[PDB]
């Protein structure tokens, strides 16, 4: 069985940890719902 | 049982001791996660019990006693916060600049920051605090590293 249990309140923390690029993908969505890389 | 407005762990005591398998949010009174965290079953909150009211596997959604609440849209231009909740670790805000999926229908908002399986639901933000999104459905790209999807419902 699961369950769940509070981790906290949905607020933007300014002075956060800024990380992470911005990449263009192209992709593809199946009927299964997974991603895939179109080349 | 508990039905306050914020992120929440989704557990599981199916396998090895207690495990993460994903992170929803509450809003609204209903719950919001991905079908690949709970597989469309019933949860637990307490003595409480939600029971899943809305759900799809191609957009990898599902909503728990009520429809779909979440429609704030990330705006192709602006930072947003991934409220990463990882396994056994405290919930952290991570900002960042979205890349794109770019599909047959349609461009899609992508956060490329690297969290274990269980953080798999964890909301992503606006700068006014909007849930635009949930993390973790997504791809392994040339590099090895993981880009997931800004993936967002439809509010009725
Ligand atoms: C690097 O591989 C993975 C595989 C599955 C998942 S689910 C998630 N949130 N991040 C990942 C990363």
């Amino acid at each position: 069985d699961m369950y769940i249990e509070r981790a906290g309140d949905i607020t933007w923390e300014k002075d956060a940890e800024v990380t992470g690029n911005s990449p263009r993908l192209d992709v593809a969505l199946d009927e299964s719902g997974d991603f895939s890389l179109v080349e | 049982g508990e039905t306050t407005d914020g992120v929440y762990r989704v557990m599981t005591r199916r396998l090895l001791g207690s495990t993460q398998v994903g992170v929803g949010v509450m809003q609204e009174g209903v719950f919001h996660t991905m079908w690949h965290v709970t597989k469309g079953a019933a949860l637990r909150s307490g003595e409480g019990r939600l029971d899943p009211y809305w759900g799809d596997v191609k957009q990898d959604l599902v909503s728990y006693c009520g429809p779909w609440k979440l429609d704030a849209a990330w705006d192709g231009l602006s930072e947003v916060q991934l409220l990463a909740v990882p396994p056994g670790e405290r919930a952290k805000n991570i900002q960042t600049l979205p890349g794109i999926f770019k599909t047959k229908d349609g461009d899609i908002g992508a956060v490329a920051l690297d969290y274990p399986a269980g953080t798999s639901g964890s909301p992503i933000l606006d700068k006014c605090g909007r849930v635009i999104g949930l993390y973790g459905n997504g791809v392994v790209i040339k590099n090895g590293s993981y880009v997931s999807a800004i993936t967002q419902g439809k509010r009725e």
